[PDB]
């Protein structure tokens, strides 16, 4: 306070006027004599204590290293703020790998990137797919050459393993898969995800007919729920837990089947989280407005009827997720007559 | 140079000996993993200082690849660095070993990014982070909060080297089989013996009609010996006892089931064989010394 | 083996046969006894009374693992687990 | 001064690291002696 000193202890330690800076650099510890004269000083130490200011220093350098090579960074919101409060004085520097990772999905990529090592994919201005270079964020003051020579060999070490794993799931269709899954519980009392794709697939006709969508769809939505949710039991959703959904589209379209089902298998998971996009094919609600329904009848009938902390198995997400897709889509329907029929195919 | 892989155990071993540290030999048993070591679960309980640095193997079948994966393998050596009560200069000393390793700090980006780790199988947790090195997790750190179900007093500071991956990184090699361990010979031409045969005894030769009878023997024996107030080889029992579920469920003869019910009985004997350790030390006096405020 | 001063703190051995197979060539083993070494060149005459490093000893730690280690081996190692394991 | 335990080993180590032997780790089993190890036997 001005120049005096306010003498107050806390945790064992006495307040005095000394602060430390970046560690092993030349003020590892420095004094301040008087408190008007502070803001000037970290600055002088090369640390950037405003929030929203190294945000402007991040994007500001990060879209100049992007031209270099001629493309544009991809900036979730989610990504950049969580990467701002993880350094002390920013420091961006680009590197690259070799481009026979391009045959992998686009979707896995960019999840290798975003969620595990927390770089920023480049993308090409023209011709919008992935390049071959990514941007990572320093901290400090650090030799250029040995940060790059020594990330880009973590970075192709995690591709090396995504290809192998791509590869081992690609030699045999999907088909296959829909049989091994017997692996993954869904409830002690209910069973696996095979006894649940059967009930689906049995009860898909009743809901199909209570929204009153056409007869003559009705083939289709029968073969969709004989492959819908079986990328749960492939190698590449095993780890890649946040894939799930999408990699069944994929596969599908790979498989050469009509891109009138591929829609419904990857809307069977929508919405997955908050804010999310809602299905928008007529065949794919059905298997989602199916899928919410047979996953609250039977966990209901067990009861386990969550409390307003806990969340077993978070089921307000569930309903929430039901009368979202019924309301957002403006289709007619009657709860208490579906219901029943659901829960008819229940085992107990 | 270039550093090889056994002098770096020369140098994180003559270090922490001039810290203070008492540096011992590895585990007996097999152990699952680096903390289960009788030299860390049982003498973080209890008011005595403890500042113990040492290296064991640890094996773990489910992670068994046939050793061609570069990255997982079924047997991996750690460091263990456990300090009691924490000293205030936590990682501070840390960054110093880290100096006098031979990889210099003021030209790596050496960061820490926040990890809870938490294990139910023997009812432990805390809080710390994991030290990245140019995007490579080569170390854990961790303060303590609660062991078995006591709670810990005073709370203790464990730093795990993963020191397969160190020199994997710091060398410039690709593969694993490529480390050196000394100049002149080579890690994946005399630590493979030891891989290979293995991986195939874990996979698909592991016969599964003693392991399931000799599991609950184990248990049995361990709560007999419980019973009669001997904590060391009760303990000692549990290990192996848990190393047989493991090895269960490399084979993939455990159900979804069964598993809520060998980790229940496993959590149950490890908490009431806990709570002995500590009434057991009570009653001697406390020799090595006693932590006030 | 080695007597250094009547103490016998060293076994050198060249080998000859191994199993059942002739040694080809033979190898040299050397043994050290690293508890008496200590024990004598110290000067202590009990063996607890080793100091294990500056500051502690080797009696005060390694008991631990003694003690009980010896009471089961006397008298409370179940016998009825150990015929039926080694078969 | 007086020779400690826990430096012997450090001593009886790294002399027998420069005449060209590999230090390596402890058995894994309890064995019976000090001859019976996989590291020596076979």
């Amino acid at each position: 306070h001005g120049d005096l000193i306010v003498p107050f202890c806390f945790a064992g330690i006495s307040s005095g006027n000394q602060s430390c800076g970046l560690r092993n650099s030349s003020l590892a510890n420095f004094k301040v004599e008087a408190a008007e004269l502070y803001l000037h000083t970290l600055e002088k130490a090369g640390i950037l204590i405003d929030m929203q200011e190294r945000k402007q220093r991040i994007l500001h350098d990060s879209s100049i290293l992007a031209e270099g090579v001629g493309g544009d960074i991809i900036a979730p919101d989610s990504l950049v703020q969580e990467v701002i409060n993880l350094v002390e004085a920013p420091m961006p520097i680009i590197g690259r790998y070799d481009v026979s990772f391009l045959a992998l999905p686009k979707d896995v990529l960019i999840t290798v990137m975003q969620k595990h090592q927390k770089y920023f994919p480049v993308t090409s201005k023209t011709m919008g797919n992935l390049l071959p270079c990514f941007i990572t964020v320093a901290n400090g003051a650090i030799k250029e050459e040995v940060v790059r020579k020594g990330n880009e060999a973590v970075l192709r070490a995690r591709y090396e393993d995504a290809k192998f794993f791509y590869k081992m799931d690609t030699q045999k269709k999907l088909s296959e898969f829909r049989d091994q899954l017997s692996s993954i519980l869904f409830h002690e009392r209910l069973g696996t995800m095979l006894d649940k794709m059967k009930r689906v697939e049995n009860t898909v006709a009743e809901v199909a007919l209570l929204l009153g969508i056409n007869e003559k769809m009705i083939p289709a939505i029968k073969d969709a729920a004989a492959l819908a949710m079986s990328d749960l039991a492939t190698n590449i959703v095993t780890e890649f837990t946040s894939l799930a959904g999408i990699m069944a589209r994929h596969y599908a379209l790979r498989d050469g089947l009509s891109e009138q089902i591929a829609e419904a298998l990857f809307e069977i998971t929508l919405p997955r989280f908050s804010g999310d996009v809602f299905p928008k094919t007529d065949p794919g609600i059905v298997l989602a407005v199916t899928d919410r329904l047979d996953s609250l009848v039977g966990l209901f009938g067990a009861g386990c009827q969550p409390s307003s902390t806990n969340d077993p198995f978070g089921l307000r997400r569930i309903s929430y997720g039901l009368v979202q897709i019924l309301v957002e889509n403006k289709k007619n329907f009657d709860l208490t007559k579906a219901l029943t029929l659901v829960a008819e195919e229940q085992p107990i | 140079s270039v550093l090889t892989f056994q002098q770096a155990i020369q140098r994180l071993q003559d270090y922490w000996a001039s810290v203070g540290c008492a540096v011992m030999q590895c585990s007996n048993t097999e152990v699952g993993a680096g903390t289960m070591n009788p030299l860390t679960f049982l003498r973080v309980l209890g008011p005595e200082p403890w500042n113990v640095a040492y290296v064991e193997p640890s094996i773990r079948p489910d992670d068994s690849r046939y050793g061609d994966n570069p990255n997982r393998l079924q047997r991996h050596t750690q460091f263990q660095v456990i300090l009691k009560p924490d000293p205030g200069n936590s990682q501070d000393l840390f960054l110093h070993s880290l100096s006098a390793l031979g990889i210099n700090v003021r030209e790596h980006d050496i960061r820490f990014v926040e990890d809870n780790w938490e294990s139910p199988v023997l009812g432990a947790w805390g809080l710390g982070w994991e030290v990245w090195m140019d995007g490579m997790e080569i170390t854990q750190f961790t303060y303590f909060q609660q062991s078995g179900s006591l709670p810990l007093l005073p709370v203790s500071v464990e730093i795990t080297y993963g020191l397969e991956r160190i020199l994997m990184s710091l060398q410039g090699v690709d593969h694993f089989k490529n480390i050196q361990y000394t100049k002149g010979i080579t890690y994946g031409e005399l630590f493979l013996e030891n891989e290979k045969e293995m991986s195939a005894y874990y996979l698909e030769h592991a016969n599964v009609d003693n392991i399931q009878k000799h599991f609950d023997d184990f248990e049995e024996e361990a709560r007999s010996l419980l019973s009669l107030w001997l904590p060391i080889p009760a303990y000692d029992h549990v290990l192996k006892a848990s190393h047989a579920f493991n090895i269960l469920d490399s084979r993939g003869f455990v159900g979804v089931t069964e598993r809520a019910r060998y980790f229940g009985r496993m959590r149950s004997l490890a908490r009431q064989c806990a709570q002995l350790w500590v009434k057991t030390r009570e009653n001697l006096g406390y020799p090595l010394g006693t932590y006030q405020e």
